[PDB]
């Protein structure tokens, strides 16, 4: 859960907005609330 | 061939002479020993070794022709004791009879060899290492000394390479059969000590080639070493040093699971005489095993570090797109999107304290993902160094001679009583 959150920021940190989005969807986040994170 | 006349080595919590000439060796209780053949001379009065040599053999009966070799690890100066360090000479090994013989002494950053003949004539040769380097190869790190003597010259070699030479043609008979006393002797701090290892005396002038061969033989280990030259250990806290980026260190990026690269702070106070970059900085790493705690070449490991309270782990994303990528620094997990397994390597064939860190898809796979290193990433837009994985290193590390300055060359720095900052 915390790990998943970090995995998302890692993907943001390396570019690849896509993997960030995918991980967020799996992690439990909102499709829309994922747009804000990014 | 049969040129060894003293061969002081460890056996059964003691030091003995293995030369076969049966020197009597008395290690007093104040000498610390370990089974890595290291021994410590301290300021305490019972910290001494007395060697009584065979008194019926003379090995240089007509002309001077002998050598001494040993490894040594000399602690860094104390920042508040620099004047004494610079100026106070202390003997560490003395071999004299009737005011003639030889001695090895230290004055601060200088190690000194001295001959004294029967007429009292004195000659010395010394090696002095810089105490203003950002990163020293010598201060508080194990290094290899060999001194040779013939009719004409006294030479000191360091790690197999010739450093200095003194003309000693005007030296006459030197009495060589005195007791050999290993003991700190001089105006020393209570805290002063020296470590030594593999002390040997030879009855001829060793050639540079011979010396170089012994350097490699005595350096060789199946295990890897730390920054100080000691065996690398599992479950031991380490700072990390990068041989291609000497003044750089790793720190967890603020609110991001990556390792940013920062520049080492340096000696803060105001002595004209010294300079160095700090070593006890950056994340505290720890190596975990995937019967002893020694890390050996080809071992599979986890590279962990402490993030405040938690033990976190160093990963590489399985599917990074370019030749290099930021490593993922995160809690311990069995995630299927990241590789967590590292094989520790030694690609250098020559002695070194550097090691290399290889990610593979799997232990039974020969498929190589990349080596851990440092890379300049562009991300206003700016350049910024990161703790990385890189495929470029994979071919780099096979080139001969080995490139000591590749950013995939790492060394591990534990807290050590011989380095204070």
């Amino acid at each position: 859960d915390m790990f998943c959150a970090l995995k998302i920021k890692f993907f943001l940190e390396i570019g690849d907005e896509d993997a960030a989005r995918k991980a967020a969807k799996k992690c439990g986040y909102s499709e829309e609330q994922a747009e804000r994170i990014i | 061939l049969n040129n060894i006349i003293l061969n002081l080595r460890y056996k059964d919590n003691n030091l003995i002479d293995l030369s076969g000439y049966g020197a009597k060796v008395e290690v007093y209780d104040g000498v610390e020993l370990n089974d890595k053949n290291q021994f410590k001379l301290t300021s305490s009065a019972n910290s001494k070794i007395r060697v009584t040599q065979n008194q019926n053999i003379i090995f240089n009966s007509v002309f001077l022709d002998f050598s001494v070799s040993f490894w040594i690890r000399i602690p860094k100066y104390k920042n508040d004791g620099i004047q004494n360090y610079i100026h106070n000479e202390y003997t560490i090994i003395n071999c004299m009879k009737n005011n003639s013989g030889w001695k090895i002494s230290i004055r601060g950053n200088r190690i000194i060899w001295t001959l004294i003949d029967i007429n009292g004539k004195t000659k010395s040769v010394f090696f002095e290492y810089n105490i203003r380097e950002d990163i020293s190869e010598y201060i508080n790190r194990w290094f290899f000394v060999t001194i040779t003597n013939n009719l004409n010259n006294a030479k000191i070699y360091i790690n197999g390479k010739l450093e200095s030479n003194t003309d000693i043609k005007d030296i006459r008979e030197v009495i060589a059969n005195g007791e050999i006393i290993f003991k700190l002797d001089g105006d020393i701090d209570r805290t002063q000590f020296i470590w030594m290892k593999y002390f040997s005396i030879f009855n001829t002038e060793l050639s540079q080639s011979n010396i170089e061969e012994r350097y490699k033989i005595q350096s060789y280990s199946e295990y890897l070493k730390d920054f100080w030259g000691n065996p690398l250990m599992y479950n031991k806290e380490y700072y990390m040093f990068n041989a291609g980026n000497k003044n750089s260190y790793i720190k967890l990026k603020k609110d991001s699971p990556v390792g940013e690269i920062l520049t080492r702070s340096k000696y803060n106070q105001n002595s004209k005489y010294i300079n160095y970059r700090d070593l006890y900085i950056g994340e505290k790493f720890i190596i975990r095993r995937k019967n002893d705690d020694i890390v050996r070449k080809e071992d599979y490991i986890y590279l962990d570090f402490f993030n405040l309270n938690q033990e976190w782990r160093v990963y590489t994303y399985k599917y990074f797109k370019k030749e290099e990528e930021k490593l993922f620094l995160a809690p311990i997990s069995d995630s299927d999107e990241f590789y967590n397994t590292i094989q520790i390597k030694e690609y250098d064939e020559q002695p070194t304290y550097s090691c290399q860190l290889l990610f593979k898809k799997d232990e039974e796979s020969t498929d190589e993902i990349g080596l851990i290193g440092i890379h300049r990433f562009y991300e206003f837009e700016e350049y910024k160094d990161y703790f990385c994985i890189s495929k470029w290193y994979l071919k780099e590390v096979k080139r001969k001679p080995y490139n000591l300055k590749l950013g995939c060359n790492w060394q591990f720095i534990p807290k050590d009583e011989g380095w204070t900052e």
